């Protein structure tokens, strides 16, 4: 038997290089097809009507806000946008089957797990617009949400970071005996960065409570998965770091939602890592700055849609109707275009707040900066936006 | 000038450069994310077609990857034009920079070189891009020996120097102001064409006070040079200073003996910005001709905002105000 | 003084202000390469056994995944003290510092924040360390706004200082001189107590030169006080700067208003090196109180080189020669 | 059939977590045993008797080396060294399967490498003491060797930066059409960096003709593989990117040999990336900064030492014995001794040097610094050591 410390095994004597199985991968997990008929009973996990309900209403009215806030960037009214068309399933699914106080971090296309926790219309806006209402003082482009109260940690634009500091935050939930969960969402292509690697690794090793949970859609904006790695996906990482690994259909909100139940009861209760890797597709454009015609859709729009899906799954079960759709259709797109219309009348903050939570507390030096800008407008105000901001 | 010329702007420009490059030199190639089809800035556009896919593509979403490995195509002495999306996302391979490209030559007694590495990205304010698409990182690369860093003001000059760092034997960091990419066309030669690294340009000769800049910001000081012979009957040297290092020491000092008063105006924080390191050293050569503090116009010690860019930025007014009380000092 | 006190020197020191912290903050964890069975300059020894494995212990190897790991713990309002086993090592961090660390409470309106966050790393030269284990990175950070970074002289001053950094509620780096390690032992206070940041020390009072350094520096300039009162009768004042940023500019301005003259001195290359801004500062604050240049005496922009440290280093006789010029101007 | 661009997968209908094997990980690829016996004779390389005691002599030569070295050190003589105790069969066994130009990325523990590939004892000593004769001019602390025309690239003390920069050598490589391999050396500690996941990945996607190799010999330093990591080992990483991969025992040079060989073969034919993992135990302190004992062999140094095995297998075969054993421990020792000898009664280098291939050229305000130094020594120069320097 070999005695090397570096791994159990036992020997062998003939010489056989491991070769990775890339045509028939992990299989991807399903529970209802196309049709939204259950595939397998026994998986089913007959969740309550009312609870489904929130599920599609959240997809729907993720969807009717998506549609409004791109065109409102079409318009010149918020500076950018990016949508979540064909992955609104991937964010309910998993955010249904966590505990409200489960901290999330996220890369920026996962607004549905917001939506699903009630974060308010008016402060989705309120972030896209810069306007005095948004807790972040305006500071960040817009789709990058935070919520203490939500237990939603801010979104940043550097692809990745977020992944080992939630395995950071896990470790702290374990010592502190939290009985919570950190789950942490990326793209296909912000798993190549070397963020990834450390944050898989120290997940493992030290132990921690968290769901890493990866939507691979096939794009990173222009750069098709052959081009993003030659494995199997992003599943197929995850057992060479000692994570318990699985491939689901993310298109289908019960697979999602199994699979995370599941992963968030083994890693609180083992303090264990779990990776969840989500087939999708990215149906809309990588953002308001990208035209996808540049480099390749209605496939994926029309025949495997996780809202058509849901639907499907809802008027088989005589849960919902034509008339229900049109009604929620109707009072989705008036609770948006109330929150929009209130949103763009608010004035964007003092300006004086481009200078505080730099640090806790502004150094003598900053606070000098910003008595200079004040004495800069008091002279040349005329040459500014100065009646858009709040005074 | 320089043979058959034709309008282009700067995202132009470098598509030009580049084309030029791969034209000349069979060993080079052109990576990072996004650049096959053409760039997120259209900066590629046509060079895969016309090159081949195995010259011009995409790389994994990896910075460390993308600097790393342009490091080792220029080991072999193969040309290495690596993209770096935005230069915010520089930082992840800020460790093969610092500790690996600039100290390839020195530490191996020149057994082994990248020198025919070049790295380029987008950069400085673009109205909007808030905290991760607006940075302007040079002074992060100034403290480092053994790369150069390079910064046009315009498209003839973006694609003369741009050339020129793919030619250097040396590492070099090249920032385009992607809020030119854009902006108004000039005449710029269809055919290859050097600008010196490591030479400032008066553009515009004074004798009262010296401006210095780079980047969009030389449009700006040009701008407030104008204000002050209006204004103040105050007469302007500027001059855009290209190279961030190594940087022409000569031509900044020469011109502040002989105007005795000096502006450094940039986009990046104050606080350990380039315009110290200008500041420093003409206070240490020209002590005897200042007439007044250098002064440094830059942006504040902040991260970039969102929604308060038109207050954060180093402006004209911001320029000029500073200037007026320099004059009057 | 503090209570009772013992004698300790540089790494026994940083050992009695861990023990303090976690003896007193249940939150508190220490974690990075190494760490656990007390590190490779045994600043962690005894405390794994004391406080147990969940709180003292080692990672992998993987320093974007040890600054990574420590925001995420200090995201939830508990003590992470990191640490990297070289300051040299610290870049493959470095987008999680600057992009990350110092842009957490800015970017999400205070929603969030990592100030319980410090990161510890042994710093400077060390007589053959060469280029990756000699360097002073102190000038890259300076230029990051939303973090700070603070350097010690000696025993007593590095416990005060790095139980405020571990206390303060914003991202901190702690540079210990690693040379200093095993240097001489002074009297340190057993107990917790605190050194402000952003507060520079005036050590020895003079009229005629202002000195700033920091780190092993401070004691060459202390020496070169000595060489320029018996060589040449010149009274210097002596400063520690301690801080790097946020720095203490009213203490040096006031010392230079009152001697005319600043001599700032530090092992980091001097082009973008912080005696720039030092340098550039002061000349804004006290220019018609300048009766010669500013100076600045630094590391080569070089690497830092094994064999050549002799020659390379800001030693007393290149400070006091510089010194020397500067008071004949 | 899923129709997803990310991965090629059937479905599946069962929630199943992929677990990793960690208890049965990848065996170890074994040629002899301990005894130096051939285990299947299917696999014997039946390498010639002259190149077998090329391998034999370049492991104990390098033995030899590390002892004087390591003494040198503990007497104040080089300021730094690190051994290669129980590791040399991973050297000479890779190097003897390489082409003489395949080009060469290291970490520090890989000398026998160079030694393999015939390096004058002269030189190794040349940088160990930074003296005139050194290539590198003194600049780098002691054993971070390279040489231009044994194509070794220099090493240098960040761990792992190496792997993505021997990938894009790998890639110019493929471009130029070389017909040669890199091969990229880097311990187990170190394939935790960000760097390790960048270029295991760049390499399968570009389609890069390298080797990886790691060295896993149970420590990084302080650090026992527990924590390091908790998957299988490094080898099991490589399938998840989509990388042939083996693990061989590293104290068995013909298995080192035999999986470098193919590996070569394939990469070079096929332009696609190999992973070996070499199972073995660093039986000497981390370097002359560490004493193990604070943390932690004989075990290792007695039962199964890679030369120990192969000097069994030599004896076995009648190709040495006890008489050339003992006049080749000799001559070897005489030999080092008479460079060492040589290497320390040469100057340091000018000073000068400390200036020059910063930049190709020297920058004006570089030779403006290199001529003060000059000026300040011709003042103060009594108070450095310019007797020990190149004048
Ligand atoms: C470190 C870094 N590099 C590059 C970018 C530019 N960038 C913003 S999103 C993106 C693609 C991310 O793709 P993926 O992770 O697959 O997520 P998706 O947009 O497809 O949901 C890129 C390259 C960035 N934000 N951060
Ligand atoms: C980026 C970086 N971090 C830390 C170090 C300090 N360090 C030098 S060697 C070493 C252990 C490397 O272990 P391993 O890769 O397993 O190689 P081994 O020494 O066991 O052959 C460490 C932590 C370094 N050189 N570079
Ligand atoms: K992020
Ligand atoms: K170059
Ligand atoms: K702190
Ligand atoms: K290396
Ligand atoms: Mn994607
Ligand atoms: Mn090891």
């Amino acid at each position: 038997k070999p005695q090397f410390p570096g791994a159990s095994a036992e020997f062998i004597d003939k010489l056989e290089f491991i070769q990775p199985n890339v045509i028939s991968g992990i299989p991807i997990y399903r529970v209802m097809d196309r049709q939204g008929q259950i595939i397998n009973p026994s998986e089913d996990p007959h969740l309550p009507k009312e609870k489904v309900l929130k599920l599609y209403k959240s997809m729907t009215l993720l969807n009717t806000m998506d549609r409004i806030l791109y065109e409102s960037q079409r318009q010149g009214r918020i500076s950018f946008y990016m949508t979540n068309y064909g992955e609104e399933g991937t964010h309910v699914g998993s955010a249904a089957a966590l505990d409200n106080t489960d901290l999330v971090f996220g890369q920026y296309r996962e607004a549905g797990v917001l939506m699903y926790r009630d974060y308010p219309l008016e402060l989705f806006m309120a972030q896209c617009y810069g306007n005095i209402s948004d807790l972040g003082k305006g500071r960040q482009m817009p789709v990058h949400y935070g919520c203490k109260e939500r237990h939603f940690v801010t979104i940043s634009s550097p692809l990745a970071t977020q992944i080992p500091q939630a395995v950071g935050a896990a470790y702290a939930a374990k010592r502190a005996n939290a009985n919570r969960v950190v789950i942490c969402y990326f793209g296909e292509g912000a798993a190549s960065e070397g963020d990834a690697h450390a944050g898989f690794n120290f997940a493992a090793t030290l132990e921690c409570p968290i769901i890493f949970f990866c939507r691979n859609n096939g794009y990173a904006i222009s750069t098709p998965t052959s081009e993003q790695y030659r494995g199997d996906g992003i599943a197929a990482r995850g057992p060479g770091y000692g994570i318990m690994s699985i491939r689901v259909d993310g298109n289908d909100v019960f697979a999602v939602y199994n699979a995370t139940k599941e992963a968030r009861r083994r890693a609180v209760a083992e303090n264990q890592p779990f990776l969840i890797e989500a087939m999708t597709y990215r149906i809309g454009h990588h953002s308001t700055s990208d035209d996808s015609s540049a480099y390749r859709v209605n496939y994926w729009d029309k025949q495997d849609h996780p809202i058509s899906r849901l639907r499907h799954y809802l008027l088989s079960q005589g849960w919902w109707d034509e008339e229900q759709e049109k009604a929620w259709r109707k009072q989705s797109r008036r609770k948006v275009m109330e929150a929009f219309e209130q949103a763009e009348r608010k004035p964007k903050p003092n300006p004086n707040l481009l200078f505080s939570d730099v640090y806790q507390e502004m150094p003598a030096q900053l606070r000098k900066q910003q008595e200079s800008l004040a004495r800069h407008l008091q002279t040349y105000g005329e040459h500014y936006p100065l009646d858009h901001f709040d005074k | 000038e320089y043979g058959q010329t034709q309008k282009m702007n700067l995202f132009q420009s470098v598509t030009s450069a580049l084309d030029n490059s791969l034209a000349k030199d069979p060993t080079a190639v052109i990576f990072g994310e996004d650049v096959a089809f053409g760039g997120v800035f259209r900066c590629t556009v046509g060079l895969r077609d016309k090159y081949g896919k195995d010259r011009v593509f995409n790389t994994p979403l990896c910075e460390q990857g993308i600097v790393g490995f342009g490091i080792g195509i220029a080991v072999t002495g193969a040309t290495a034009i690596a993209e770096i999306q935005f230069a915010d996302y520089i930082f992840p391979a800020f460790d093969q920079i610092v500790n690996e490209a600039a100290k390839y030559r020195y530490r191996s007694g020149d057994l082994f070189n990248c020198g025919s590495l070049t790295i380029r990205s987008p950069w400085g304010c673009v109205g909007h891009g808030a905290l991760y698409h607006s940075q302007s990182p040079e002074a992060f690369f100034a403290h480092c020996p053994g790369i150069k860093v390079v910064i046009p003001r315009s498209p003839f000059q973006a694609k003369g120097l741009l050339l020129s760092c793919i030619e250097d034997k040396n590492p070099c960091i090249f920032f385009e102001p992607k809020i030119l990419y854009r902006a108004a066309a000039e005449e710029v030669p269809i055919e290859p064409y050097n600008i010196p690294l490591s030479q400032a340009e008066v553009i515009q000769e004074g004798s009262d006070v010296t401006l210095v800049a780079w980047g969009t910001q030389v449009h700006v000081i040009r701008e407030v040079a104008s204000m002050a012979k209006e204004k103040l009957g105050v007469s302007c040297e500027v001059i855009d200073l290209r190279t961030i290092i190594p940087w022409d020491v000569d031509t900044i000092c020469k011109s502040v003996i002989k105007t005795g008063r000096l502006l450094i105006s940039h986009e990046a924080p104050l606080t350990g910005g380039f315009a110290s390191e200008i500041s420093s050293t003409v206070q240490e050569e020209c002590f005897l001709n200042l007439e007044a503090p250098i002064s440094r116009v830059c942006g504040y010690d902040t991260p970039f905002p969102h929604i308060f860019e038109p207050f954060y930025i180093p402006d004209k007014w911001k320029c000029y105000d500073a200037l007026r009380k320099m004059i009057n000092y």
